[PDB]
RNA sequence: GCUGGCGACCAUAGCAAGAGUGAACCACCUGAUCCCUUCCCGAACUCAGAAGUGAAACCUCUUAGCGCUGAUGGUAGUGUGGGAUUACCCAUGUGAGAGUAAGUCAUCGCCAGCU
RNA sequence: CGGAGGAGUACGAAGGUGCGCUCAGCGUGGUCGGAAAUCACGCGUAGAGUAUAAAGGCAAAAGCGCGCUUAACUGCGAGACCCACAAGUCGAGCAGGUACGAAAGUAGGUCUUAGUGAUCCGGUGGUUCUGUAUGGAAGGGCCAUCGCUCAACGGAUAAAAGGUACUCUGGGGAUAACAGGCUGAUACCGCCCAAGAGUUCAUAUCGACGGCGGUGUUUGGCACCUCGAUGUCGGCUCAUCUC
RNA sequence: CCCCGAAAGCUAUUUAGGUAGCGCCUCGGACGAAUACCAUAGGGGGUAGAGCACUGUUUCGGCACCGAUGCAAACUCCGAAUACCUAUGAGUACUAUCCGGGAGACAGACUGCGGGUGCUAACGUCCGUAGUCAAGAGGAAAACAAUCCAGACCGCCAGCUAAGGCCCCAAAAUCAUAGUUAAGUGGGAAACGAUGUGGGAAGGCAUAGACAGCUAUAGUCGAGUCGGCCUGCGCGGAAGAUGUAACGGGGCUAAAACUAUGUGCCGAAGCUGCGGAUGUAUACUUUGUAUACGUGGUAGGGGAGCGUUCUGUAAGCCGAUGAAGGUGUGU
RNA sequence: UAUAAUGGGUCAGCGACUUAUAUUCAGUAGCGAGGUUAACCGUAUAGGGGAGCCGUAGAGAAAUCGAGUCUUAAUAGGGCG
């Protein structure tokens, strides 16, 4: 008899809106367990590290800063 | 400015996108020949199914 | 042409070693009266000041020393069609990683002082 | 019925806010004191820590202290994620009342993802709802909350173990025991290399450590045929083929 | 008789060969480019490969470190091709979406590619992805659901081709040009063994005389010889039970075998030709007419019909100059 | 599945999606902001019989309001119309 045989339910993480798409305020952009992407301009962060848009515009990804962090922002 | 395409093999067992490329060029059966505009958009469909068409350029 | 502040950028821009700067600015610097301060200490924070020094520190300059960047060519992988089954070959499209040649001791913007 | 680990909790501070601080390692010296207690100074460096398993993260530190406090609030909520349903997740912003800051401001529990149980039936608090002639009341409704290892965790009842060779019916070759089939781990047979044994001499005859095949006599693996029946362990009689 | 046409999945279930919601089919209504194929532009990734910067593991040196050197599903300093999301655009196509009526199905199979398990066993088992069967006929593979070619409306004693073939069974080349094989290899199988033969790149010695043999390095003779590497096709290794039985058979050796090239032909229910039928759509601005695209089908859904008995129409019409029924013939 | 899986020796005759009620959808006919009677009476498929049913208005648990209503301190926001 094996001592294995368990696993957890899926969580459906990942990027929901890619670069170049238009969003409205409140749209969820990234679902993530940790902070792989950071919040840029017009982007807010939830209590579970979810990134969402706070204004209408176009999504844009970039790499910025002295630590080389990945940022996502919304251009109005 | 226009080119002639002839279907030379069957399309029954091919991939779905290959069948759709044939339908988008307008070929309907073996031996069918059509005349289409010479544009990159048409050339892409032709190049995808190169192996079962003949082009009179 | 120097000094200070605030940004763009985040190593071709960083570390390391060596050398300079006191007119102004900055830095150490004097003591602790009032404001304020340390689970103790005027060491840090703070106030009241210029008798000393550019020693340290911060800046600027030089160096390929460490680091970083990096081709061209080839190789591996791979979508579609065909031929084979120890995982290859042909046609067509695509194309790394490592390594080699080589490069680098940054580049810009706003304001205020001194010549 | 693949390979590995965790959960059925904890905390009125381990929550909020303002201000402040950086780990771990090694090396020198310094009483007991040393491998390793505390003190001081250096070197290189995230390898420390995050209540708890791992993963994704963590400098405006999300790590570590101090003062004051209760936003671990009420009414909501544009817009999204996920999804058979029932459920689950994120959320700017608006109104009221607060806490901490000089202030711009931050706060609708804790770095996040586990710490859970539908409906029915009852219990407790409140209520400008209803009240079987009428006025009350009993009972019911609405809002808040309590009683599940219902753990077979979408939970058949408030309440439940066994025997049948004395057996019976509806079905299945959807599924086992015999024989057939596929396979060849195992079994048997053959070959390659050759330490050595053989008074000397690998190969007269054996042959260690290793390697490559053949057959379909063994023990097995699979479940393709047969369950509206292919009905046998050995003996007797009679055989036929292989090398 | 005509038209369309699935599934054997997900979730839950005292559930596992039952059922329910969703996914897949069909019919009606609304509404038309909002859809798809391809091109261009924007975007995130951590797989193949690779590497040792972390976590582990590995060999040899020097003194845990230093220099070389390997490995990894639960390692990553790196990192594709494809897939996926969005926007714009030409051309082609009854595409997409919404609201309702009716379902079936929830036992799948094989083959290729990427994998877990198993022995890198099984026509084994469990996933992802594509094709075929299921529900699909025709030609080829001797026979052979799942392989290759190809999607059957009906008729023809017409033509062209696909896979595969052209000595006879049995349709078409005893075709053409160069080579290889002697094993019936072709037409079953390994490690290993061997002067079998064809081709290629080098090397050693040699007419002051090379190899072999022979006389005691010299010597008689008279040109090549010697040992390796790469490569094409062959040989041994090779034993089974009813009957040759491991080319389908006959038979085949300057092939009727293998390699390369070329010119013709055969070959399907594919395509074309002639005649006929039918579904949908667009125009004739009734038409039943032309054009265009279609017509393989299980479970299912939709449409249109033929016959049988009885009631009205029927106190009608047919009937002993012969009804119903039975048995032939023609159409 | 030719299957060595099931059923049928053969012929003739018989043999399996119905009936009643309720409900929903689609065709078709009458009337139409209206439509329609049931039991019953009736020398009776006529004619009477309007009790009742469906449609015409939602919101809210309900009292209550009503083109609005519920939640709320809120005329804010939001849900159903």
């Amino acid at each position: 008899s094996t001592k294995n045989g368990r696993d957890s339910n899926p969580k459906m993480l990942g990027v929901k809106v890619y670069g170049g798409q238009t969003v409205t305020a409140g749209n969820i952009i990234v679902r993530q367990r940790g902070t792989e992407f950071h919040a840029g301009a017009n982007v807010g962060m939830g209590r579970d590290h979810t990134l969402f848009a706070t204004a209408d515009g176009v999504v844009k990804f970039e790499v910025k800063g002295q630590f080389g962090r990945r940022y996502v922002k919304v251009e109005t | 400015k226009t080119i002639k395409v002839t279907q030379t093999k069957s399309s029954s067992h091919r991939l779905k996108n290959h069948k759709l490329c044939l339908q988008g060029l307008g070929l309907r059966r073996i031996g069918h020949t059509v005349e289409v505009q010479d544009t990159p958009s048409n050339r892409g469909m032709i190049n995808k199914v190169y192996y079962m068409v003949s082009v009179e350029e």
